[PDB]
């Protein structure tokens, strides 16, 4: 049965037609007691058809109370041994537990999203048929892929799969006739990572990085290293350590340092199962309520994993803050601050990142005290550390390197990236003599 | 207000038998 | 040997050679193949487009072209609902009656069967989020429980491809887009120059085969001249082209000629407005034009040729972020406008308060997120927020302010694209102070003084330029000006200018000097 | 369809009385493509039956189901090339841009307070009947009328 399939106008043909379903099996019950050949019931989509009795909401109709004929009918006062029932459900929770306590049905089973090596079986039982005729390559490595696929389940799974036949046919394929061609040697070999790319979203989307990361990240001296050594240290703790199975770390440093994309790259290099960037960005005009809502329904299917790993980016826009005269939205501060230090259930792990521009506004609302630890960004403080950053990026030749470099080292430097790059685009866009002028005589007022 | 119920309603069957 | 399509030449499109080609090697080539390999294959056959993109695209067309002139059979189409009755369970009960011609028919003819279609239109309005769904339980949710449970369902059905078509595609249940239930989101967009010329190339095909078309209309020019039309818009253009060149051809008495189609664009696109850009937008703003004064508005306008020239060629730097400080009454909005109309940008909506009013934040916030929104469609774009302390509430007095709207405001200001597009926000405001005060210059990536009229040299080669005091009297404002300095800006020139000149021609001068005493004091 | 008619308590009774309309229209069109007659479809007040279905002016609009049944008769898989439909608002600018944009509604027409020629026809209209029959001539000036009546509508 379909789900609503059930359902019909006239007032009793709804449950008359699931006495329809269970007169065979009762009438082989009585006849054969002991046993019978098992009539089996498979629902779909369960949800709709079974729901709590006490919400008529949007129905105006009492045929949500089909539910009660039907658990009247499976234990009953007459019970009927010899079948079996499975009900199918994308949303558990708006059951009527009344058929959940055991013995109407048993088991309350959550099927979750696919593990990194199950997921490695799922490929190759497709892919069975494919190599047993000889379509496969030998260079395509399913384990390169399954280590390469973070979220993917099941039909999402199976995509790559699909399309990737279709792109390997469509040279074959080929105007007026579209002939097809009749060559029939052919297999697809590395375009499942090129659709792997493209053509599926994977459902739950952290593939993009590119907003955040729009230059990957430059090494630029001592400093970056340091945190990033500091932070593949701190995130072993959740991994060894099963008595902080929570870990919180603050980025603090001045604006326009890039701290919320190395967080990123730190992420990444932790390779999580599940990781996120709440961001403020995806939301906007969201009221306080929406706006922790959405923050709860993150950590929340965090949880679900064994660990994950989250980062909170420009927590002072987040909540929102400004001075002029302090003033910010209260309940998503109660929130985070909650949230820092609610230890998930038995040992499934987590890490938090948050990020800000200011520490000081912060050290009074008492956040970074409920933090684990911070870890300070340090921005670039002088010419030689600049004409590193900058001679990695190119878009100075050495003329230019020098003509910089005799100056700067008198001076010091207070910058950061962020404003560095649009200081040599837009510096750089006039003509060729003036360029580096610009450049400096911006950097003159800018880094002073 | 700012109200939307939209509903359903079910048949009793005449007997012409 | 069955092969569904014996002849498609090119079928009522243009622009989408990338997307009907991804579309037709996904679900079509199953279809089209030796059966023998895909059997040994072991593969299903996709089924499931969506479209989603914004109105007057072309997707219902690409729906119908293909359902129907492509391969052979007649689809069943359901026009937004046609599904939903007055009475419990039929409502459910239509969506198994569009599939049970094709369930038994795959049942009793195995794997080989002829294609059957459903083209679904306005499928949100059917289906939309379950929980979320018109109150707690929702009317429309055992529609939905049934569609997905039929299209992926246990019977395993092969045979189908369904067509969903959208303008919120969000709305649509994460659990129906899955693959195989539908494979493939494709967004339609606006279209790109070559693409736009193709529509024009078509529509005017049938024109042209016969020799009713003048030579005098070249259709690149015509694709210069429409950036961003949809094509919906695009087949109006050449419709009211027809259209008057019939009026100009005639109670009635239709005068029987033979008739030729010229300057249609030229006439008509002032007439029609678009979803991109208009011409007129700009009028309003700038009433008088820019008359240059001096060398700062050279300064000033030269930077925004400048950077806007920087956005177009570069990367690493998809955004870019500026505003425009001036005094009070020193034009800001006329230099904004005038930096987009020279940089020509295909895409330019003005975000103003103007157009927002009694507006509560929240509303507001939308619209301003529904500006940008649009803007990240299209591939580069220019947008201008003004008088942004007005658009953000703001009085010194007690000071208040709406918090939302600042911070959805500079979010988007330090917001980035999807790659390969790319922008400038241009602001204005009077002050910068409060703005650093309340931490959002740093975002704007530069800014720009606009100064004011420091001197009655620059004051009087202006009126040299407009040309309301004639030299005799202003050899007068000349000695008065000389050795002084002067704070006006001229917004509020040009008001002095009428408020002088209404009265009598011999206190003219004498009001309008005495006059200008109260401002530069 | 005089402002609303349409809207029921009951569900799909809605869509109902809105492509009755149409069908009127949809069978003629498939016996007669080529050569068939128009049928125009008048709304008084569009405005009502159709605002905004952008998730705005509450839960989804009002019954938004009904614009969006009605964009997709008009403009969808069927030509339909046999109608024309007026609309009249004097709130236009609720309208979703997906119903007014280019072929389900082209053209939308400004009428506005008139100048004096126009003003002065309406008079000579409303009059003339009443002249012909000779029942004033009475040193009545309609240039005189129309340009002491500035605004008038
Ligand atoms: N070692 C580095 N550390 C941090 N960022 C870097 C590094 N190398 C390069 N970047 C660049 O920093 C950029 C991101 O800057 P971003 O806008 O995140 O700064 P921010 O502090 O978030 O700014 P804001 O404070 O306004 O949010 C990226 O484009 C990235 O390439
Ligand atoms: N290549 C094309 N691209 C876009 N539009 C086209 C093209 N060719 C023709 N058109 C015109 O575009 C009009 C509208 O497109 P379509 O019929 O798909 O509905 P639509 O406006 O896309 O629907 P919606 O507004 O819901 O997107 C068509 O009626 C047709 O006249
Ligand atoms: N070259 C120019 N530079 C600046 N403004 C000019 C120039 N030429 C003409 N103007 C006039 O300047 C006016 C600018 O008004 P604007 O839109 O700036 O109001 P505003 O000054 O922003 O208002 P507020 O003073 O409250 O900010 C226009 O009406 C325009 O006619």
């Amino acid at each position: 049965v379909n789900g609503p399939e059930i359902l019909n106008k006239y007032v009793g043909e709804s449950e008359a037609n699931i006495r329809k379903l269970f007169a065979d099996a009762e009438e082989e019950q009585r006849r054969l007691g002991a046993n019978s050949g098992l009539h089996i019931i498979i629902f779909d989509e369960i949800d709709a058809i079974c729901k709590q009795r006490g919400s008529m909401a949007g129905s105006t109709g009492v045929h949500d109370t089909v539910v009660n004929q039907l658990l009247s009918k499976i234990d009953g006062v007459e019970q009927l041994n010899n079948i079996l029932v499975i009900g199918m459900t994308n949303r558990p929770d708006l059951i009527d537990e009344a058929l959940l306590r055991p013995g109407r049905l048993e088991v309350k089973m959550e099927i979750g999203l696919p593990d990194e090596k199950g997921r490695l079986q799922i490929l190759h039982i497709h892919t069975a048929r494919m190599r047993g005729h000889q379509l496969l390559s030998a260079d395509v490595d399913i384990k390169e892929l399954a280590v390469e696929t973070k979220n993917f389940s099941g039909a999402e799974l199976e995509g790559l799969v699909r399309a990737a036949q279709s792109t390997a046919m469509n040279r074959h394929i080929i105007v007026d006739m579209e002939k097809a061609e009749s060559l029939q040697v052919t297999r697809g070999d590395f375009l499942a990572s090129l659709e792997n790319d493209i053509k599926p979203a994977f459902g739950t989307n952290q593939e993009d990085y590119a907003s955040y990361i729009m230059n990957g990240i430059i090494k630029w001296g001592d400093p970056v290293t340091r945190v990033l050594d500091d932070g593949e240290l701190l995130v072993q703790q959740t991994k060894n350590s099963d008595r902080t199975p929570l870990v919180s770390v603050l980025l603090e440093g001045p604006p326009h340092s890039g701290k919320t994309a190395l967080a990123a790259k730190i992420a990444e290099e932790s390779n999580f199962p599940f990781i996120k960037i709440c961001s403020p960005d995806k939301m906007i005009g969201f009221s306080e309520t929406a706006k922790c809502q959405a923050m709860k329904k993150i950590f929340d299917d965090a949880y679900k994993s064994q660990l994950s790993c989250v980062v909170v980016d420009d927590i002072e826009r987040l909540l929102d803050y400004v001075p002029i005269g302090p003033r910010f939205s209260n309940l998503v501060l109660q929130a985070l601050l909650v949230l820092l230090k609610k230890a998930p259930p038995q040992g499934r792990k987590l890490l938090i990142i948050g990020t800000t521009s200011r520490k000081d506004v912060l050290q009074e609302m008492e956040m970074l005290n409920a933090f684990s630890t911070t870890i300070h960004v340090p921005n670039i403080a002088t010419g030689e550390q600049l004409l590193e950053a900058l001679e990695l990026l190119g878009n100075f030749k050495d003329k230019e390197r020098t003509t910089i470099a005799q100056q700067v080292k008198g001076k010091k430097v207070w910058i950061g990236i962020k404003k560095l790059l649009m200081l040599i685009e837009m510096s750089l866009q006039m003509d060729p003599e003036y360029r580096v002028r610009k450049f400096l005589a911006l950097l003159r007022e800018e880094g002073a | 207000m700012a109200e939307d119920a939209d509903m359903r309603n079910e048949l009793e069957e005449m007997q012409r038998r | 040997i069955i092969n569904p399509d014996w002849n498609f030449e090119k079928m009522g499109i243009g622009g989408l050679d990338k997307e009907f080609s991804d579309i037709f090697r996904r679900a079509f080539a199953s279809r089209v193949f030796p059966p023998e390999i895909v059997e040994q294959m072991g593969c299903k056959h996709v089924k499931g487009i969506l479209l989603y993109g914004p109105p007057g695209c072309g997707k219902t067309l690409l729906a119908r072209q293909i359902g129907k002139m492509l391969n052979a059979r007649e689809p069943k189409v359901v026009n937004g609902p046609e599904i939903l009755n007055k009475y419990v369970g039929e409502s459910e009960a239509n969506i198994r009656k569009l599939f049970a011609d094709a369930e038994e028919e795959q049942r009793r003819l195995g794997a080989n069967s002829g294609l059957h279609i459903i083209i679904f239109d306005e499928i949100d309005a059917i289906c939309k989020q379950r929980g979320s769904m018109a109150g707690s339980t929702g009317v429309h949710d055992t529609v939905v429980n049934q569609l997905l449970s039929k299209i992926d369902g246990v019977e395993q059905l092969n045979n189908i491809l369904v067509i969903g078509m959208t303008n919120r595609p969000d709305l649509i249940d994460e659990a129906l887009l899955r693959p195989g239930r539908l494979e493939v989101k494709m967004e339609i967009g606006l279209p790109d120059e070559k693409g736009r010329l193709q529509i024009l190339h078509i529509h005017t095909a049938r024109m042209r085969g016969h020799q009713l078309l003048s030579a005098d209309v070249d259709i690149k020019e015509l694709a210069v001249e429409t950036k961003n039309f949809s094509g919906a818009e695009l087949e109006g253009l050449v419709r009211a082209a027809q259209s008057t060149a019939m009026n100009r051809h005639i109670e009635k008495a239709e005068s029987l000629q033979v008739t030729r189609g010229d300057f249609l664009a030229s006439l008509e696109n002032d007439i029609k407005p678009a979803f991109g850009t208009n011409q007129e937008d700009y009028a309003s703003y700038i009433m008088n034009g820019i008359i240059k004064w001096g060398d700062p508005v050279t300064r000033v306008l030269d930077d925004g040729e400048l950077l806007v020239q920087q956005t177009k060629n570069s990367d690493r730097t998809p955004l870019v972020s500026v505003l425009l400080e001036g005094p009070p009454h020193s034009g800001k909005t006329a230099l904004a406008a005038k930096i987009a109309e020279e940089s020509n940008f295909p895409f330019i909506k003005i975000c103003s308060p103007d157009k927002m009013i009694g507006f509560s934040e929240t509303a507001k916030c939308q619209a301003m997120k529904k500006i940008f929104d649009d803007a990240y469609k299209s591939q580069l774009s220019c947008v201008v927020v003004d008088d942004i302390e007005r658009l953000l509430d703001y009085v010194p007095i007690g000071p208040r302010f709406s918090n939302l709207v600042l911070q959805a405001l500079l979010v988007l200001l330090k917001k980035a694209p999807p790659q390969g597009r790319k922008l400038l926000i241009i602001g204005t405001t009077s002050r910068k102070d409060v703005l650093q005060e309340m931490e959002m210059l740093n975002a704007f990536s530069t800014t720009i003084h606009v100064p004011n009229i420091a001197t009655g040299e620059q004051l009087l080669e202006a009126l040299e330029l407009l040309g309301n005091f004639k030299d005799k009297e202003r050899t007068t404002i000349a000695q008065q000006v000389k050795g002084k300095k002067v704070w006006i800006g001229i917004k509020k020139l040009l008001m002095l200018i009428e408020m002088s000149l209404q009265m009598d021609p011999e206190y003219r001068v004498r009001k309008f000097l005495a006059l200008l005493r109260e401002e530069g004091a």
